[PDB]
């Protein structure tokens, strides 16, 4: 406008409603977020519906909905059970783990530093992508980005051809391990492709609730044991 | 996510809280019995072997004399069961369907703690019992002395 | 347009409706069938003056005090309602008095009826609890404009202490940027960078 | 659950082939064994380079190039 | 309508001599009621004032007063349960009902301000149920209950020797602050006296009626040397049906 | 039309949840369908008469049926030189205003609609509610399922009663009473007088249906009023019940769906009534009259 | 189908209880909720032009604050 | 072959009436076996098993309403609640199957601007399954789908509390979940 | 090149610098988020791998 | 739709403004027309009776109507479940 | 923030108000915009 | 006939109906107000030979 | 006529020599276009 | 109404153009709701000047 | 009562009119209808089972049994959402209240055994009041509850005037107190505001208030002699229907 000066002064702005809706509360809330597993997707004629995982025909989760850890554990819960209940806590909405490829052909390794170092002199950072035997890893086994793979054939092929790499062999191979990441030792990445490894896991903890059991089912058999050797 | 104010890395010879919690009760006895869990207050009865409600309702009014007699009784059975699992009675069920209805209808959007206590009313019905075991019946627990019975 | 949407008989407003029956600022009567609404004995009563505020005073009435009047039942706040509202009614299938009464009335209480999802707070009311005190005293039955004029004359040399000056906060007029590092970044523009720091 | 489009066809499967429709043929679509029946659609193209269905197509008497058949 | 005409005001067969400043104050009124109703439901909570099942436009006939029980319904247990949804709602025992909050949280320092608050809200709840409007007669299934217990060589004032036992102990309490409930042990009735802190559920007893004898809860309507007329006049208003059915339901 | 629908749907409605008595629908078009000879009766004689209007000082003088059917149009002839369109607005303003005119006759004889019709639904509303057994509660008792709790608002209600707590009176007691005190007075002194005066040739005329000679049209006897005691007269639900208990459902259910939106009617109505004068809110505040339910 | 339709993290990896508090056993899902005031606190601050990182800071001070 | 009776008037309603509770007369026939001149039979277990299971129809359906649904409306308004009374209702007295009906639940005309309304009021979408659960007991005891009413309550809530231990539990691949040509043991 | 019904079309490529896509919005309610049809970076003539 | 309340306000959506509605300015009180009701019978029949109503007589059962008006009821293995009480039409069988 | 609160009173005093006043403070721009200030960065 | 008419064919007819007004009652209905031309006379009392 | 059809003509495969042709392909054919036959008040609803 | 360019000012013969279509889809059989509204394509915050 | 042959055998309300006739009226003429004789158990049958009669049975019930109007809450019952009687709260608050009067439950703690006959020739003196009437009100007043009619009202006022003082004493300035006024002829409770008898309920249905009432039992509701029918009472106990 041109003179707008007077009303103006005191003019009423709009609310914020995109702020209110966004903070309401909310019948699905959740202490910590999870964000949810992909559901199936039609793959043909041929396919039908399959997720695209490894084709499972469900929404991989362990917990949907708000209630159904108290639902399940009700009777607990008019009983009283349910007011120090830490096994309704810690797992009341517990969900799977990125059980998934986050980028699966592996478009953001390596680092982009690496690339940089992926040259002909850089036997260093060529050999912390081929095996103990100069071997590639496999693109199904270690996803390299294209780029780091001509990168890497070119520079692993040039130094070999100037005898800058062995023509056979990995030569940086133990000082390489500490970047190549070690994961089937003691951490356990949840995204692994081993078996094994989860079983170890899935057993070791096992073993400590067990272990757990034991140990208070022989205290209480030294309980039922010290009371005749100390009353009679 | 590892729940609030429950500490993990607490031992035994960590020193003794002071919060009445299930949690702390129960660490302080571990400390305390060395190795007594009873499954609930019964298993403690059944241990104590003829030690009645009242046989210990009366220890307790006298060990701390301003509570009331009453209350001693309670101290007691609330010390069972929150070294247990809590009590399936008549007593504690009337305590709670009278309670709960001299409370009347909530103010949660839907009734929806209503209809909590109330799929608990009639979870501990004899109709439950009756239908959990015509349940169970059609599963096959039993044999032909159940038969026969 | 305010007599075309508050006289259908069912003026769904917004957050974004403002009814402007700014008239006399371009020289004219306000026009536009508003004018009944605004005699509404109810309007008078609810913000008594305010009826001759908006009009010789050229201000805008927005959704809040819209519904206040009394004018308006109906309110979302959902996006593309008009689309929400069409199919809708194209899954409704029958076309009977007794249908559409129904298939309609249940989404005037769905998405429109302040239901639930709402909060006084959260919408805009240009009348706000101070203003309808203010107005009330400064407009009502007055039976001129020099009337009014002198009657206010008084309002701006009664002091900030007094009995009767209520302080009101203000939904300021936001700034231009909001931000001075906005400011800083609107002016780079009008300079040249330069190539060290 | 299904389109209100039943079939859609083109007149030509080809291009090269333009297909006049006499006003006749036209009205003889609009015939169903004595049952008047403006039901299918047929876009035709006039002379006037305007495109309309087969119905003002033959309530003018002019026929067009055959554009789309579709019901 | 009922739904948005203010949680207090009371619409009329309006008079027609409705004057601007008779209608713009009452608006005035409601739009303040509309902004803290949408703060009650922020402020609010798991519990709410439970309910009562009865009139109370005037006073509980020939007991209470209108103000009187307004007083203590409005503020004091509405300061109970708003006091017990600020305790419980985030602390390791949240949103379950009193009945298992008292019970987990009972007999316990450490969590003090819980259980007084719980207690007291119950306590409310319960005073509030057990009046009634015009007072039930005690029911026969009732009354021989307490024939069996205080019956002495006695004629119909059996029930009058229960009577005397309530006032006796409502009297027997002193600090003016607390509640005295007819229960049933689990073995016999025994009027039971209660601090504020205290329940019958705290104390393992089966509430069949609840006197209010808090200072407060008599201020208004007689004062504090009128605690005899109203412990007495509360008999003129209470509920001996929910008495007695809590009663049978305790034995079996 | 609708006002009339609104009356006879609520009317219906009643008769059924104050009675167990179901209308005939036959009888409920009946009805309508006197209103509508009602208006069809009107409109006939309305076109046989004339409403003028004229527009700037009279200068166009339009004559119209009031039902608005332009008939005439003499006009100045310092009109026909305005131009096409002002001659179109003006002869339009002499229109508007001619229709201004009859519709105000148009609505002056619809409220004898009302009124007539109104002593025709006067035995029906007066019959099932001028009778020993019609009671109400007050509007804010909470109706429980055994009876009406009690309001806590505005204390102390003015609780009428349209009837005698005395023996019987009724409207066919008072009207024979009325040719009785008419038949003393056209006995009495001022009234035999009064009678061969033209006040009483004037009354007998206008009022006497046991002289229409025969063949004049009218009541040609006496009436007395209408007597249709619901609680007291199973109306329809026996007839339905003995013929077939389908159409006994669907006429008691709809009944009861037309007394359910009457109702909803009153509680919009009263809606818009607290909104205008300052008891309620735009916008729901008070939940705990639905929720604690 | 519209029936099988389908920052707090930082309010909690900053504190377990700040999440948890009205949702351990299952989500009370009509009490007002700390990580909700929290969220709102926090635009109410970084409108008032506090930065982000401090934002997180006061948010979380004042409520254990009000703890 | 399961032919149920074709019913008549008087006669077939004597055989009907006079039918009483046959789950109970059942059983009696299942223990009678117990006696001197019987042995327990297999055959009569199975027709006590029968007798007992007839609802597994509704009652599996119901189940996936409340615990496979996402989002279902409210349930516990009429609306809602109608979709599900005529869908069991039509599920049990096998008018539909369990496959068709589960889409005429998750396809019924629920309330305008369904997605903007649900993400205001719930952050995943997968609201909280207790007004389900009450809605669905509501249906099969305002519907006389058992004959003891608490059974239908139980079920319901027993099929649902084992489900909730099962890795993905409430997810069931749509060919499998209900009827079709190849089921599941 | 066709869109489902609950499937949202394409997003508009904002500007480069995509700083005020969110400041025209400023005559908008003040808290607006980021429009979700919006986008920095949307080329349809991006080629997948 | 007539069970459940919703909407029957719309036929008294007149009465927003008190005055107007007394004042009868427009005859459009009616949700479709000049009235509520004016031609409830015929003019919503204008709609192509996709979904019609078809034989809705619980006079005598579904069993009794499909057995004194049909072949089928003779047959009981033959009809399947879905369609039991149903039919009312006399089924020829050509056995191709 | 110290500075700006100071400023912040001194406008009041030369204004011609009490220094507690609820006062924002806005830059305004060589282009016309203007931009509030909180801090004293 | 399969005509299908577009959702409004009727706005013709129907404000020709909301203003067509008649001098009286019985010009607004008789039963001739179907008939307009000699086709529709003759198709009307072609029955009626007399 | 087993449908009621009084103007109608079905013809399948152009002509009975072009198989396949059987009694059950001829069942099924006709049964499957009087099934894909859609009614003309459905056409015009469907067509508004 | 599609007028953003003068701020959805109607001019006399856009009102009578309006003052039928709006009739014209309130006098159509299969019209249970008429949505009138303005179109501002982003170029305007009015809905009817 | 449907005039329809295949509903009379099901005798419709028979467990209801059961209910009535034990409660309502004398064992010793009156009638009682047995789930023997009807057909599914007495009882509806179950849903899968019968090929419809049970159906259309119960959906005659229901359409018989629906309630309309408008509620305490603004609502006809079957209101998209607005719910009424949730999980049974109108049954449980009346219960919890019961039905019952001040001024009945005085009058009875005044007689108490009394035969009404003896009371009434009491109260009637010779010509002040005639006891047909003073005995027919005193009935519809006593069990199906009413508001006591004018004349018996008075006899009231006079009779138990003790009680009503008793009623009357610790009353404060502002509560209630039983004053039997009959300023105007007016008996409904709520143009009383329930003060002219002790009645929270404007207007109770007769029957379920006569249900209460005659299961307050001190009324002398079974004629026999008095040590067999408590001896046989005790005897077989509580659960003795």
């Amino acid at each position: 406008s041109v003179y707008a000066n007077a009303m103006a002064q005191f003019a009423i702005c709009r609310q914020p409603w995109n702020e209110y809706i966004n903070l309401l509360t909310k019948q699905d809330s959740t202490p910590y977020h999870v964000e949810p597993q992909e559901k199936p997707a039609y793959r043909g004629r041929k396919r039908g519906r399959e997720g695209w995982l490894f084709g499972q025909q469900v929404q991989l989760h362990y917990h949907r909905f708000p209630d159904e850890q108290l639902l399940t554990n009700l009777t607990r819960w008019r009983t009283g059970e349910t007011v120090g209940d830490i096994a309704l806590q810690q797992f009341r909405n517990a969900q799977p783990f990125d059980i998934e490829d986050k980028d699966p052909q592996g478009m953001q390794r390596p680092s982009p530093e690496v690339y940089m170092k992926l040259n002909y002199k850089n036997p260093a950072t060529i050999s912390r992508f081929l095996t103990r035997t100069g071997h590639m890893y496999p693109a199904d086994i270690l996803p390299l980005n294209p780029e780091a793979v001509a990168k890497l054939r070119v520079a692993k092929a040039q130094a070999v051809r100037i005898g800058l790499y062995p023509r056979f062999g990995n030569p940086f191979w133990f000082r390489s391990q500490k970047f190549r990441p070690k994961a089937y030792q003691e951490n356990y990445d949840p995204t692994t492709y081993s078996t094994k490894h989860t079983m170890e896991h899935f057993a070791y903890n096992w073993v400590q609730t067990d272990r757990i059991r034991r140990y208070f089912k022989e205290l209480e058999e030294l309980q039922k044991n010290a009371s005749n050797g100390a009353r009679g | 996510y590892v729940p609030a104010g429950h500490n993990t890395l607490s031992s035994l010879r960590h020193e003794l809280r002071l919060e009445l919690t299930a949690q702390s009760l129960k660490e302080a006895w571990m400390r305390i019995s060395g190795g007594i869990y009873f499954q609930s207050a019964d298993d403690y009865y059944a241990s104590v072997d003829g030690l009645d409600a009242e046989q210990l309702g009366e220890v307790l009014a006298a060990l701390f004399p301003y509570l009331s007699t009453y209350e001693a009784q309670a101290l007691v059975q609330c010390t069972l069961d929150s070294i247990s699992k809590p009590m399936n009675t008549a007593s504690r069920q009337l305590s709670r369907t009278i309670t709960a209805e001299a409370v009347g209808l909530d103010n949660a959007p839907g009734h929806y703690t209503n209809f909590l206590d109330w799929m608990g009313r009639l979870t501990e019905t004899r109709g439950f019992k009756t239908e959990h075991a015509l349940f169970q019946f059609s599963r096959r627990k039993f044999n032909r002395d159940d038969v026969r019975v | 347009g305010c007599g075309v949407s508050l006289y259908s008989k069912y003026c769904a407003l917004k957050d974004a409706s403002e009814f402007i029956f700014d008239g006399p600022n371009l020289g004219i009567t306000p026009y536009g069938g508003l004018t009944r609404l605004l005699a509404r004995p109810e309007t008078s009563l609810k913000y008594p003056g305010l009826a001759e505020f908006i009009m010789l005073t050229g201000t805008s009435l927005f959704a809040g005090d819209a519904l206040r009047l009394g004018w308006t039942d109906l309110f979302t706040t959902l996006p593309d309602m008009s689309y929400h509202i069409k199919d809708w009614f194209d899954t409704t299938e029958h076309m009977h008095n007794d249908a559409v009464a129904w298939q309609l009335g249940h989404l005037l209480e769905t998405c429109f009826k302040m239901k639930e999802a709402h909060s006084s707070a959260m919408e805009r009311v240009a009348i706000t609890p101070v203003r309808a005190r203010w107005i009330e005293d400064s407009f009502a039955d007055q039976p001129s404009v020099n009337h009014i004029i002198n009657t206010l004359s008084e309002i701006e040399r009664l002091p900030i202490t007094a009995k009767q000056n209520t302080c009101d906060q203000t939904r300021c007029t936001p700034y231009t940027l909001t931000s001075v590092e906005a400011g800083i970044s609107k002016l780079e523009n009008h300079r040249l960078r330069y190539t060290h720091s | 659950g299904d389109s209100t489009i039943n079939v859609i066809e083109p007149c030509a499967y080809d291009g090269k082939t333009e297909f006049e429709w006499s006003p006749k043929m036209m009205r003889r679509l609009m015939n169903t064994h004595g049952i008047h029946n403006r039901l299918v659609v047929y876009i035709c193209r006039t002379a006037d380079n305007r495109v309309i269905d087969h119905i003002q197509a033959v309530k003018e008497n002019v026929g067009g190039r055959g554009l789309i058949m579709v019901h | 309508y009922h739904a948005y005409v203010p949680k207090g005001a009371l619409l009329k067969t309006d008079m027609l001599a409705s004057s601007p400043q008779l209608v713009t104050a009452v608006f005035r009124e409601t739009e303040a009621a509309a902004e803290r109703a949408d703060r009650a439901n922020d402020y609010a909570g798991f519990f709410s004032r439970p309910r009562l099942n009865y009139p109370v436009a005037s006073g509980i006939p020939a007991f209470i007063s209108r103000r009187q029980f307004d007083v203590q319904y409005n503020i004091f247990h509405h300061d109970a349960v708003a006091t017990l949804n600020r305790h419980t709602l985030g602390t390791s025992l949240e949103g379950h009902s009193l009945e298992t909050v008292i019970r987990r949280a009972s007999f316990d320092a450490t969590q003090a301000a819980v259980h007084t608050a719980a207690a007291e809200h119950f306590n409310y709840c319960f005073f509030y149920k057990s009046l009634r409007p015009w007072g039930t007669a005690v029911p026969k299934q009732l009354r021989e209950a307490f024939q069996l217990q205080y019956g002495r060589d006695g004629s119909v004032d059996v029930v009058e020797e229960v009577k005397r036992l309530f006032t006796v102990v409502v009297l027997s309490h002193q600090e003016r602050c607390g509640w005295v409930y007819l229960v049933w042990t689990g073995k016999q009735f025994d009027v039971v006296e209660f601090p504020h802190g205290a329940c019958p559920i705290g104390s393992d007893l089966i509430p069949l009626l609840a006197i209010n004898v808090h200072e407060g809860a008599y201020s208004l309507d007689y004062g504090p040397s009128g605690l005899e007329q109203y412990a007495q006049n509360y008999f003129r208003a209470c509920n001996w049906f929910l008495a007695e059915r809590y009663y049978l339901q305790a034995t079996g | 039309m609708e006002v009339y629908r609104r009356i006879t749907e609520r009317v219906r409605g009643a008769l059924w949840a104050h009675h167990g008595r179901l209308m005939s629908e036959r009888q409920f078009h009946r009805i309508l369908a006197y209103v509508y000879n009602n208006k069809y009766e009107h409109q006939i004689r309305f076109d046989r008469m004339e409403v003028v209007g004229r527009a700037w000082e009279g200068r166009v003088e339009v004559v119209t049926t009031p039902a608005g059917y332009l008939k005439r149009v003499r006009v100045n002839p310092c009109l026909e030189e305005l131009s096409s369109y002002r001659q179109q607005q003006l002869i339009l303003a002499a229109y508007a205003d001619a229709c201004a005119q009859g519709r105000r006759l148009m609505e002056k004889a619809e409220i004898n609609i009302y009124k007539q019709f109104l002593k025709d639904l006067k035995p029906i509303v007066m019959g099932i509610r001028d009778n020993p057994e019609f009671y109400t509660v007050p509007e804010d008792s909470v109706e429980t399922v055994g009876g009406t709790l009690h309001m806590g608002q505005g204390p102390t209600p003015t609780t009428y009663r349209t009837i005698p707590a005395a023996k019987a009176h009724i409207p066919v007691d008072e009207i024979r009473a009325r040719q009785e005190w008419e038949k003393k007075w056209l006995n009495s002194p001022q009234g035999q007088s009064w009678a061969l005066t033209l006040r009483g040739k004037r009354y007998f005329a206008l009022h006497g249906p046991q002289y229409r000679p025969r063949g004049a049209p009218g009541a040609k006897k006496v009436t007395m009023p209408l007597d249709l005691p619901a609680p007291y007269t199973s109306m329809d639900e026996r007839r339905l019940l003995k013929k077939n208990w389908m159409a006994y459902l669907d006429n008691k259910h709809v009944a009861e769906v037309m007394w359910t939106r009457a109702k909803i009617a009153d509680r919009e109505k009263l809606q818009r009534r607290l909104q205008e004068t300052g008891q309620a809110w735009h916008r729901p505040i008070n939940k705990e009259a639905v929720s604690r339910w | 189908e519209p029936t099988q339709d389908d920052l707090r993290d930082e309010l909690a990896r900053k504190s377990r209880l700040l999440a948890s508090e009205g949702m351990r056993y299952y989500n009370i899902f009509w009490v007002r909720k700390p990580l909700d005031r929290m969220e709102k606190e926090y635009y109410e601050l970084k409108r008032k032009g506090i930065a982000h990182s401090e934002a997180i800071k006061k948010v979380l001070e004042g409520f254990y604050k009000e703890l | 072959q399961m032919i149920p009776k074709n019913l008549e008037g008087e006669r077939s309603r004597r055989e009907l009436m006079s039918r009483g509770d046959t789950e109970f007369e059942a059983l009696v026939e299942f223990i009678q076996g117990a006696s001197y001149d019987q042995l327990i039979s297999g055959r009569r277990f199975k027709k006590v098993y029968d007798k007992l299971s007839e609802n597994d129809d509704t009652f599996v359906w119901l189940c996936h309403t409340a615990m496979s649904v996402l989002n279902p409306g409210d349930v516990r308004s009429r609306l809602v609640y109608n979709h599900l009374r005529t869908l069991a209702e039509a599920v049990a007295n096998g008018e539909m199957t369990l496959r068709t009906a589960f889409r005429f639940y998750e396809s019924a005309v629920r309330s305008p601007a369904y997605r903007e309304i649900a993400k205001r009021q719930m952050e995943g979408g997968a609201a909280t399954r207790l007004a389900g659960i009450s809605a669905a007991a509501d249906v099969m005891r305002r519907m006389g789908l058992t004959r003891r009413p608490m059974a239908s309550y139980f079920e319901l809530y027993q099929r649902i509390v084992e489900r909730s231990e099962a890795m993905t539990p409430w997810g069931f691949p749509p060919l499998f979940q209900f009827e079709e040509r190849l089921s599941l043991e | 090149v066709a869109f489902d019904f609950d499937d949202q079309l394409h997003p508009t490529r904002t500007l480069d610098n995509e700083g005020d896509s969110y400041a025209w919005c400023a005559e908008q309610d003040p808290t607006l988020g980021p429009h979700p049809d919006l986008d920095a970076s949307f080329d349809p003539n991006r080629r997948v791998f | 739709f007539v069970d459940l309340e919703t909407g029957t306000s719309l036929y008294f959506r007149d009465t927003r403004d008190s005055a107007e509605a007394v004042a009868h300015a427009a005859d459009s009180k009616g949700l479709k027309g000049m009235d509520n009701a004016i031609d409830l019978y015929n003019e919503y029949r204008i709609v192509p009776d996709l979904y019609p109503e078809g034989f809705q007589w619980k006079h005598k059962l579904n069993t009794e109507y499909n057995q004194w008006r049909s072949n089928t009821w003779l047959t009981p293995d033959l009809i399947p479940q879905e369609h039991r009480g149903r039919f009312l039409c006399n089924f020829q069988l050509n056995i191709v | 923030t110290a500075c700006l609160d100071a400023l912040k009173r001194q406008v009041l005093t030369s204004f011609g108000m009490p220094d507690g006043r609820d006062i924002e403070l806005g830059w305004y721009l060589p282009t016309l915009d203007t931009c509030p200030i909180h801090n004293d960065v | 006939k399969i005509t299908f008419y577009s959702d409004r064919f009727l706005f013709r007819d129907l404000v020709n109906r909301r203003e067509a007004s008649y001098a009286n009652v019985w010009e607004m209905d008789d039963p001739y107000r179907f008939l307009q031309t000699e086709q529709d006379y003759e198709d009307y009392w072609g029955d009626n030979y007399d | 006529c087993a449908f009621g059809f009084q103007h109608a003509g079905c013809r399948i495969n152009l002509k009975a020599t072009n198989n396949p042709k059987s009694p059950t392909h001829t069942v099924e054919g006709v049964f499957e276009a009087v099934k894909a036959l859609r009614s003309v008040s459905e056409i015009a609803a469907s067509r508004g | 109404i599609n007028e953003p360019k003068t701020h959805q000012a109607l001019s006399g013969k856009t009102a009578s153009e309006l003052s039928v279509e709006i009739d014209k889809a309130t006098n159509a059989v299969h019209s249970k709701l008429t949505v009138l509204e303005a179109a501002q394509s982003g170029l305007t915050n009015y809905y009817c000047g | 009562q449907l005039n329809e042959s295949w509903w009379e055998p099901l005798e419709f309300g028979w467990e209801q009119h059961n209910k009535e006739q034990k409660a309502l009226v004398d064992p010793t003429e009156q009638r009682l209808i047995d789930s023997a004789s009807l057909p599914f158990g007495g009882k509806i049958p179950p849903f899968g089972t019968t090929i419809g009669i049970g159906e259309r049975i119960r959906e005659i019930a229901e359409d018989y049994a629906k309630g309309f109007g408008l509620g305490p809450h603004g609502h006809s019952p079957s209101h998209d959402t607005c719910q009424y009687n949730t999980l049974n709260a109108e049954e449980d608050r009346v219960r919890e209240l019961g039905y019952k009067d001040a001024l009945v439950r005085l009058f009875d703690e005044k007689m108490a055994d009394k035969d009404v006959h003896q009371w009434a020739v009491e109260q009637c003196a010779d010509g002040e009041a005639d006891v047909r009437q003073l005995l027919l009100s005193l009935h519809e007043w006593r069990e199906r509850g009413r508001p006591p009619s004018l004349m018996l009202l008075q006899v009231l006022s006079k009779y138990l005037e003790q009680e009503i003082a008793a009623f009357n004493e610790g009353v404060p300035s502002s509560v209630p107190k039983l004053s039997l006024q009959t300023v105007d002829g007016t008996l409904s409770p709520s143009g009383n505001s329930g003060e002219r008898s002790g009645t929270i309920w404007a207007d109770v249905e007769p029957t379920a208030y006569a249900l209460q009432y005659a299961s307050q039992a001190n009324h002398s509701s079974l004629d026999e002699p008095f040590i067999l029918q408590l001896l046989k009472s005790a005897q077989l106990g509580g659960r003795n229907a």
